[PDB]
């Protein structure tokens, strides 16, 4: 693996992944604050072989975590495709909106 | 000996350009390094805080720049800020409040722009609603939040008009956006749909010449924009692929990726192979340059893993970085030449930027 | 699946250590990583602005940071503070104001302590005039600022005392502050000389015992200072140096360079060879283990280029730090035994501590 | 030559050089400002043969120059030889006390 860009859930972070920061895939370290807003991608799990829709919600209001810095793209779109993008910071909205990491949630089947 | 402060920046403006340093690393200590193209001289800097966005006044005199301060950093109150600074000395002037939304991401140019008469900075918000913000520099006000461009993304100055500026909507067209002399909106235009969403989404970069843009798609066509006349006249896709280069999955890639040598109408963009779902970010393999009338590509040399580049008209220079170093471009012929490479210009810049020459 | 917060370090306390990253290249994004020294798991991290310096509360329950802000961080006004922070949330809780001289510069254990009762916290001001600060962290006030202490630099807790510390003073000895119940001075007093300030300088850092310190020289030799009674009684020098060791130029260097295991009188020193004037802060060649009652070396292991280091008594574990990897030895046996080495720890410490687990 | 750790007058310099930060060995870069309180450091000239005292003054108010870092200790000593010492920040005292860079002002010989 989960600490790996390559594992098939983390197809659009743009961001630390926060499974190497005393976090997980969809808990936020100690002291850092979930993002109720996030980008949007569609992973291929290559194990059931069935696509997924997966929220990279930020964790805020700490320093970059600096470990398992990931760039990866997969149906990534600009921002007039808003939630699509994550070129953006989706911390924007948080009570503090500096950038610690970034989680994988499974929202479901797409 | 004493040692003294107060002095100026040691090499003329005409030598001067900007790398935009995010250090993503340590983000909330981005700066602007400031470096002689010339000679890869470094000059000087500007302290940015937080995702620090930066750009130069049209009339090359201030530096403007963007950025996000807390009390207490990682808690405490929000201010959002455009701060002026001076160029020649290097040091902060006035901050101008902002409303707690200005974008924060990574640093495209239509992000934070400014009116071709120099006037206003026009700039990008997201709370995560979006809106476009128009600060008065003189003034040094925030004088509208143009809610009209919500669901719009990014800033593209018209120069052949004093306060005008388009932006990419998410139903595939442009909005036009004109200014009154007081910076709030006087009138607007929507176009005709020019590229698909779905199908042909564009970069948002814009090739921009005097009265018209280009902008390049995820599959390596080519939109374009004129807004010589009343409104915009929208058109394309043509391609900037051979069979060749499509039998090879040559397409686009980077951020700040094309550029238009406005004399000429040769465009800039950097190219990969292998492209497919997910590569729209991937250094250059190679940069190409198009001849935009003849709608034929004219060169292509090596990329240097290039992800941005920025033109100056006034020089006919054209500069691209990685992330970390700048190379230096002689393009006032098809093929371009390579004078040299400045080795760690930044950490993490996706931006650079030439002091202006001219212009008007 | 939901995203949650609120939660807890993952480890229990007595896996955790700190690094101080200075981050000096970016000074004004420090912080301090927790690790778990068992398996070198990254933890969680405490963000400290510009220059940072931490310690973990002798009972275990919170951490502590002393760091500077200014309004817009190059600009604006400043603001010097200690804060309090949850130790198993990793939250703030508490800002307690300072006057604005709190030291600025590299993190030294005795910047920044704390008394043995955990009540106070005792911390070096520089403005640049110096003196000792006093912080009571129930009441989460600046309680006294011991001027008695200008120009003298450090603190020494006492762990046979509940609240008192040393400095180390111009004249070359040092200076014991015994603070009352409320954190203002209750009583002070002055040792004999010590060390020769010009011809042997000693390092800052002490190799801490619970009633005596040690201290080592840029020459190579041994001060102490006992603190068994009221009156501090001060000796010294012997040297860490038998005659091969002078041939080859062997002298101590680092920054937090020494350490002692209490149980057993063993104090662990960095040195390297070929030092002469300008050497003071090299890189380990060596940790030495010398046996402070017999006053000679019992063992030699390489050094792994360290520069600071710090001691768990219970566990009888050292931490090495080179600036971006810790070391983690068993000191059980009088030769050190390397268990695993934390790479990347750091872009740039000096300073590495255990959770406390003494209570 | 200046821009080395090893130019004879950076002998006692924790930083990094001005000379490599748009500025020169005598002047802030632009933007930043001197110390007035310094560090002083006891430099040999093997160009002369002669030693010279060194007062080490940092430039402030601008973040962390990055470039020529240099960690040179020769007759530098602790805190209790306070304007001997190198491991404390020059700019403590300055209206803004963030470290830009250091610079090595000849004082006169020793
Ligand atoms: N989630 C990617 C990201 C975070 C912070 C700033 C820019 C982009
Ligand atoms: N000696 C310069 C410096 C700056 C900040 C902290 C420590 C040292």
């Amino acid at each position: 693996e989960v600490n790996s860009c390559d594992y098939w859930r983390h197809c659009a972070v743009d961001g630390f992944l926060c499974s190497c920061c005393g976090g997980t895939t969809t808990t936020c370290p100690p002291g850092s604050t979930p993002s109720p807003i996030s980008w949007i991608g569609t992973c291929h799990n290559p194990h059931d072989g069935k696509d997924y829709l997966i929220s990279y919600h930020d964790c805020c209001g700490k320093t970059a975590c600096g470990r398992c810095q990931c760039n990866t793209q997969t149906r990534e779109r600009p921002g007039y495709e808003f939630f699509l993008h994550n070129d953006v910071n989706w911390c924007m909205a948080n009570e503090n909106s500096t950038f610690h990491c970034t989680t994988s949630v499974l929202v479901g089947l797409a | 000996e004493v040692l003294t402060g107060g002095h100026s920046v040691s090499a003329p403006q005409e030598n001067r350009i900007y790398v935009m340093d995010s250090v993503f690393m340590h983000l909330t200590e981005s700066r602007v390094h400031v470096y002689d193209y010339t000679n890869g001289k470094f000059l000087g800097m500007v302290p940015t805080a937080f995702n620090g966005h930066v750009q130069v006044s049209n009339d090359g005199k201030k530096i403007y720049t963007m950025t996000t301060y807390h009390e207490r950093i990682t808690r405490g109150k929000r201010s959002d800020v455009v701060e002026v600074w001076d160029a020649d000395k290097l040091t902060f002037e006035k901050e101008i409040s902002l409303p707690p939304k200005r974008v924060q991401g990574l640093n495209y140019d239509g992000l934070f722009r400014q009116t071709t008469d120099g006037k206003f900075i026009v700039l990008q918000n997201a709370s995560p609603a979006t809106s476009i913000g128009i600060v008065d520099v003189a003034k040094g006000d925030y004088v509208e939040d143009v809610t009209a461009a919500a669901g719009c993304w990014s800033v593209i100055p018209q120069p052949n008009r004093p306060r005008s500026f388009m932006t990419i909507c998410g139903d595939g067209g442009l909005l036009t956006i004109n200014l009154g002399e007081d910076g709030k909106v006087a009138s607007q235009s929507r176009s005709k749909q020019m590229f698909s969403v779905a199908d042909d989404p564009i970069f948002i970069a814009p090739a921009l010449d005097k009265d018209k843009a280009h902008f390049v798609s995820y599959y390596g066509n080519v939109y374009s924009a004129d807004f010589s006349g009343d409104e915009v006249k929208v058109d394309g896709p043509w391609s900037l692929l051979n069979d060749e280069d499509k039998a090879k999955n040559w397409v686009p890639g980077g951020y700040n990726l094309v550029g238009l040598h406005r004399a000429s109408g040769r465009m800039y963009v950097f190219m990969h192979p292998d492209g497919k779902e997910g590569t729209h970010k991937f250094p250059a393999a190679e940069i190409w340059v198009m001849d935009t009338k003849t709608k034929q590509r004219v060169a292509r040399i090596p990329g240097r893993d290039a992800l941005s580049m920025t033109i100056d008209q006034q020089r006919n220079l054209m500069l691209t970085l990685d992330g970390g170093n700048v190379n230096v471009y002689d393009i006032s012929q098809p093929e371009p030449k390579l004078l040299r490479t400045i080795e760690g210009a930044a950490e993490a810049s996706l931006q650079v930027q030439f002091h202006p020459v001219g212009g008007t």
